[PDB]
């Protein structure tokens, strides 16, 4: 099998066309393709890319294995830019864009060989695309089923299932959902999206794994400056002044030597260098500012102006500890006094607006919690353990588990994954070529077909067998897309998927596998493009 | 270019077992001998399994794991180097009949070998015996296990010492329900810094508690010790000084350079009588130090040291207890060597030193090695390294496990018996690792002569009636019981040597496909 | 399990060729043994000829092939910085024990039986060297023996005629320099200085040195009875 000696087209190189280039078109894409097939979902199996030096490395990841493909033949090529547009717009799923495109090209082979001609078939392509989208739309759903049940529980024990906290996954799984869902924010004109950062995360040695604390607000690494401060202030309303600027009595230089000789020097010294911070203090009382938490510390006179005012001062403050408490609180830092050569601490502006604050023990621990303020979403975990050695790696396994369950929410739009999008479109698709009779009838049906070559690739690297798994997706969705037409139901139940650890079918909405929409879509559409780029090429020159 | 499917899981099953026939017969008391046929014309016999493998090439990527494993085992743990080379590769050739013939998916081998890796551990565990790693006479009989016929058998004595000292002042010896326990943090790599200096004899090794410095000062020539010293860290240099603005030096005139040095022998000056005013006896400046600068501090009986950076002096401090400053004026008082019994600038083999001891163990230690020629320097380190990793591995964990074949033996017997109630696809690759384990007595018999199959026998008769503590004597090649011949190995060689193993056999059954390209 | 480029001999036949490369450098250099030994001669490919005898010079001479056979040959030589003789001894023994070892090795006797069978029959060997040997008188003035001592190393290197040139050159030689009160001696006390245009025959002994450059003017005299020296 191989092309040349065309000896024809008199020119200074090769000529290939025909079924000749097609046959190479098929062969190209497929060889490509079954790079990654084998690679598709979290079952699969890896590979080792061995380098033009002698080097080489493991992974399953279908980004690398892609970039670092040795492709020659153009036809493959196609694939290879088709990866890097995926990767550069969705950042996940080249895997199944390409495998799709590779069977949407070998099936259009076979109806061209059926005296289909290829701008039949790239239209119906089209068509049967166009519809696909359109399906997805009415299968899509936004962030649900929360009340009676939860199917985030079932992501964060997953996600936690390799760690040491999984021991206690039937507990600690409701705290990494309760924490994340209780952070969702606005940003600026209603993204409604979930922080990057959240949920901040302590430890204490306290009490057994299963009485880890959940607090409705910000938990603050700190402690009263002095034990004669109350722990518990202001339950009506209660300010946090949150400054970095010290208060600590003020340095004139650092390089110069003070010589006091006359005995007004030292009035004049004594109430500087102190009234310079104790000044201060008399601004964050007046402002109601009944937590005062200071990153540069706190002199002992100012503390003591502090609990004779039963005022919650802190010293040596973390400054990030602070950027999330003033940020949640609606405030910002006072790295510095201005307004105009003054000096204030900005009230309502730099101080938080919030319900109460408390410090609390935590047996043989303390820290100070923020219950509530205005508007924050903030919150923040305690973790209790057998010991430091394990809070470590429990605190690294929580923040596992809330960027698992945060990248699943922060899709404003999912739907179930799991060969449920394939299958699914698999008989509506075919349903929907029904109503052509011309010849698109025939390029839609191959299409709908093909996406079967997703739940098929994952039955196969689950070790299970393709021809059970598969088929009893087609009769599950079958009913749903018997019923979904006529207009009749009253419980309609539809998104089967492949438990690939098991070997069964499974209500992949309440297992809880979920892929985002735009990741679907655009997989999809993706994928036709270049079989269409392929299918097109009919001559190749060489020159 | 591309290798898939069965024939990338063929090759690289096949090149596995390559790779552990290679040293197949270099693992015991009796390992025979290789030759290695160099490209340049020459040759060695030599049976050392880490050479053998490192000057062997390889070709197929699967080899070249196993290459890089044997590195893995060798941080990880002193020895074990060719227990995992072999036990990796056979587990690959017991998995082979089931990958290939009997259609077994990967996934299942992979799923059922780690869950003979949980077994395996277990039963390493239950055979092990407990020693008191706080006994250092029990602990000197151990260590010489690594020092008999090495050179430096007959000082076994100091190389036990310095490597009881070593270890116990690294190590992390703690139990409590809020820390944790360390399970005996050990690092001999870093804290226990050997060093070797020309002169003096095996027996004359001894044991730092301090930093010890190998710069130069300003005068080679100072008092022996010195009884009570005062140590100066010091940032700044002593040198013309400078303003916060940009304001460059630029003279033309001739007679004008004499205002730049007149200015700076001032200032110079006036800065080393701040740093005499504490009395110091070694002072140490980060940044340069001027020729007048070293005259005014030399002067007054007392050691320069230019030039050190941070990282010497953070360390200077924590056993010196002098307090690192930037500017000359922040010097304190306190600054002082107390707590020291005496600081050394004693010269060995026309080598300058500077010994920081004191009476504090800044969880670390420097030995100092002597001997008459370099050829015994190094024959030192190497042997004391051997007794320090032997030392690790004991205080590591308070347990031994049986040797001569015997561990390896009673993981087989046991996972063959745990399979009878595995019921389902997992059985069947489930017993390729307890057959696998059979490769170290096996290899034992070969060595000692015996028929592989007949004392093989009457070793798994002994493990599966009596004490999981029968293995093979490495001279006679009887089965023998190892209380009788010692034979005890540190546990945390057996641990990590299946676990090291079976994960590399799970890591090349996952590749079906070995594809080129950059 | 073999890799490209490479090639390993993984049974018996490893043995085989390592015995066969020993009785092949036995076949050489067993005909070099004893007074009545052969003359092996030497090529250097610029066509020089040099003759020995000598196993050293034979070994360090001559370029081998067999790897295992260069092992024996690097290893025999060694002894010249041991012993300064035996050379070719050595490679006759190892040849030989190699031979009798595979004898036994066909009937299934492993490597190392026979291994710990020679370590038992070296040390053995050692302890009837120690009764087997004689202690020479302790005089030094035994010429008569220093004779036999001599004419036994050079009869197996020299025609035997030069023997008896070089036989009391030899013994004279060392004991001239060996230091008096029995203590020992250094003999690179005595240096060899070769000259032409004369016969192997007439090889002397000089009681002190032979200089180089001579006098240059026709009235410098031939011989003086007694000289100072400036």
């Amino acid at each position: 099998f191989n092309n040349s000696r065309s000896d024809t087209l008199f020119l200074g190189g090769e000529k290939i066309s025909g079924d000749d280039i097609r046959n190479q078109n098929v062969l190209a894409t497929m060889a490509v393709a079954n790079v990654v097939k084998s690679s598709l979902g979290p079952v699969g199996l890896d590979k080792m890319l061995v380098d033009d030096i002698g080097d080489f490395t493991v992974t399953n990841d279908g980004a690398t294995i892609l970039s670092l493909l040795d492709v020659q033949h153009p036809a493959g090529k196609i694939l290879v830019e088709l990866a890097q547009q995926q990767d550069r717009e969705i950042g996940d799923g080249t895997t199944s864009v390409v495998i799709i495109a590779s069977e949407l090209l070998k099936r259009a082979n076979e109806l061209v060989k059926n005296k289909i001609h290829p701008t039949t078939i790239i239209t119906g392509f089209r068509v049967a695309l166009r519809e696909a989208i359109r399906f997805i739309n009415e299968v899509l759903s936004t962030s649900v089923d929360t009340l009676g049940k939860e199917t985030l529980i079932n992501i964060a024990k997953t996600s936690m299932s390799s760690k040491i906290i999984g021991a206690d996954s039937d507990f600690f799984s409701n705290m990494v959902v309760d924490a994340l869902l209780a952070v969702k924010t606005q940003n600026s004109k209603g993204e409604i999206k979930y922080p990057v950062k959240a949920v901040n995360v302590l430890k204490a040695h306290g009490k057994s794994a299963t009485e880890s604390l959940l607090v409705p607000g910000y938990a603050l690494n700190c402690t009263v400056a002095s034990q004669a401060m109350p722990k518990r202030i202001a339950g009506g309303n209660v300010k946090i002044a949150c400054l970095d600027l010290n208060l600590q009595k003020a340095r004139m230089a650092m390089g110069v030597q003070i010589n006091i000789d006359d005995p007004e020097q030292l009035e004049q010294i004594r109430k500087r260098e102190a009234g310079i911070v104790l000044e201060r203090v008399k601004k964050i009382i007046d402002a109601g500012a009944q937590v005062v938490l200071t990153t540069k510390g706190i002199d002992d006179l100012c503390l003591k102006e502090f609990v004779e005012a039963k005022i919650m001062g802190v010293r040596r403050c973390k400054k990030e500890d602070l950027r999330r408490i003033a940020r949640a609180t609606g405030a910002t830092l006072v790295s510095s006094m201005s307004n105009l050569e003054g000096e204030e601490t900005f009230e309502s502006s730099y101080l938080g607006l919030c319900d109460e604050v408390v410090q609390a023990k935590f047996s043989d621990d303390e820290c100070i919690l923020i219950k509530g303020t205005s508007k924050h979403s903030s919150s923040s975990i305690i973790l209790r353990g057998a010991n430091d050695y394990s809070l470590d790696e429990m605190e690294r396994s929580l923040h596992d588990s809330l960027s698992v369950v945060k990248r699943t929410l922060e899709s404003g739009n999912v739907v179930p994954g799991g060969g449920c999008v394939e299958a699914a479109l698999n008989i509506y698709l075919d349903n929907f070529a029904t109503t052509v009779g011309s010849r698109e009838q025939l390029a839609i049906a191959e299409f709908a077909a093909a996406l079967l070559i997703i739940p098929k690739t994952l039955a196969v690297n689950a070790a299970k067998d393709s021809s059970e798994l598969v088929a009893k997706l087609r009769s599950y969705h079958a009913a749903s897309q018997m019923a979904k037409p006529e207009d009749v139901k009253r419980r309609s139940y539809r998104n089967y998927g492949l438990d690939l650890i098991r070997g069964k079918i499974v209500d992949e909405i309440h297992a809880g596998v979920l892929e985002p929409t735009i990741s679907k879509v655009k997989s999809l559409k993706s994928a036709l493009e270049a079989c269409v780029a392929i299918l097109r090429i009919d001559t190749m020159i060489t020159v | 270019e591309r290798t898939t499917g069965r024939q990338a899981q063929i090759s690289n099953i096949t090149a596995a077992k390559a790779v552990a026939d290679v040293i197949r017969t270099c693992l015991g008391p009796k390992a025979m001998l290789k030759m290695l046929l160099d490209p340049m014309g020459g040759l060695v016999l030599t049976n050392d399994g880490h050479a053998i493998l490192r000057e062997i090439d390889v070709a197929h990527p699967a080899a070249k794991s196993m290459l890089e494993l044997s590195r893995t085992q060798d941080e990880e743990v002193g020895d074990g180097t060719t227990t995992v080379i072999i036990l990796a590769g056979e587990i690959l050739a017991q998995c082979a009949p089931y990958l290939i013939e009997k259609n077994i998916h990967p996934v299942i081998i992979i799923q059922a070998l780690k869950k003979a890796l949980t077994d395996a551990l277990e039963v390493i565990k239950q055979v092990s015996k407990p020693v008191d790693v706080e006994n250092d006479a029990a602990m000197k009989k151990l260590i010489q296990a690594s020092i008999g016929t090495k050179y430096v058998i007959h000082w076994s004595e100091k190389m036990c010492e310095l490597a009881l000292d070593a270890v116990k002042t690294v190590r992390k010896d703690l139990g409590q329900t809020v820390e944790g326990e360390p399970n005996f943090e050990i690092d001999i790599k870093r804290y226990v810094r050997v060093e070797k200096i020309p002169g003096g004899d095996v027996l004359d090794s001894r044991v730092l508690k301090g930093v010890l410095l190998n710069k130069d000062v300003v005068h080679p020539k100072m008092s022996r010790h010195i009884e009570n010293p005062r140590v100066v860290l010091l940032d700044c240099p002593l040198e013309y000084k400078k303003g916060e603005s940009q304001t460059n030096i630029e003279i033309e005139k001739e007679e004008d350079w004499n205002r730049i040095l007149q200015i700076e022998e001032e200032q110079v000056q006036l800065m080393c009588e701040q740093i005499l005013a504490v009395r110091p006896t070694l002072v140490i400046t980060e940044k340069g130090v001027s020729d007048l600068a070293q005259h005014y501090l030399l002067k007054g009986g007392c050691s320069v040291l230019r030039r050190v950076k941070k990282s010497d002096n953070n360390r200077i401090a924590r056993v010196t207890g002098a307090t690192i400053v930037n500017r000359v004026e922040d010097l304190k008082e306190s600054d002082v060597g107390t707590n020291c019994g005496l600081f050394k600038v004693e010269m060995i083999g026309d080598e300058y030193f500077s010994f920081l001891d004191n009476c504090k163990e800044p969880k670390a230690c420097t030995i100092m090695l002597r001997g008459g020629s370099k050829d015994i320097l190094n024959e030192i380190d190497r042997n004391l390294q051997d007794a320090m990793a032997v030392a690790r591995n004991v205080m590591l964990s308070p347990s031994l496990s049986p040797g001569g074949g015997a561990t390896e033996m009673a993981v087989s017997v046991k996972l063959a018996e745990k399979a009878k109630q595995l019921e389902g696809i997992q059985q069947w690759p489930y017993q390729a690792v307890a057959d696998a384990m059979e490769c170290i007595p096996r290899t034992l018999i070969q060595n000692a002569g015996g028929d592989p199959i007949r004392l093989l026998s009457q070793l798994r008769a002994k493990h599966a009636q009596g004490n999981f503590t029968t293995g093979i004597d490495g001279d006679k090649g009887k089965i023998v019981d190892m209380v009788s011949y010692g034979i005890w190995e540190p546990e945390v060689i057996k641990q990590q040597s299946v676990k090291t193993a079976i994960e590399s056999a799970c890591l090349l059954l996952r590749v079906d496909d070995i594809v080129s390209g950059v | 399990l073999l890799n490209p480029k490479a090639e390993s001999l993984r049974r018996d036949a490893a043995l085989k060729v390592n015995v066969t490369s020993a009785e092949g450098l036995q076949s050489v250099l067993e005909t070099n043994l004893g007074p009545k030994g052969t003359l092996k001669m030497l090529v250097d490919g610029a066509g020089n000829i040099k003759l020995t005898k000598d196993g050293k010079v034979l070994l360090t001479e001559m370029q081998i092939q067999s790897p295992t056979a260069v092992l024996i040959a690097r290893a025999a030589a060694a002894q010249d910085e041991i012993t300064g003789d035996g050379t070719t001894t050595v490679v006759c023994l190892v040849g030989e024990l190699l031979r009798q070892a595979h004898r036994f090795i066909q009937e299934g006797v492993h490597p190392r039986i026979i291994t710990d069978g020679f370590e038992i029959a070296r040390k053995e060997s050692m302890k009837f060297l120690d009764e087997f040997k004689i202690s020479k008188t302790n005089l030094s003035n035994d010429r008569e023996f220093l004779l036999q001592v001599a004419r036994s190393s050079l009869l197996t290197k020299v025609d035997a005629d030069l023997t008896e040139v070089l036989t009391p050159i030899v013994t004279d030689a060392v004991l001239s320099v060996y230091d008096a009160q029995a203590d020992n001696l250094d003999l690179h006390m005595v240096e060899i200085m070769q000259m032409q245009h004369l016969s192997p025959k007439d090889t002397t002994f000089i009681k002190g040195l032979v200089l180089d450059h001579g006098g240059r003017h026709p009235d410098m005299p031939t011989r003086v009875k007694n000289a100072y020296v400036l």
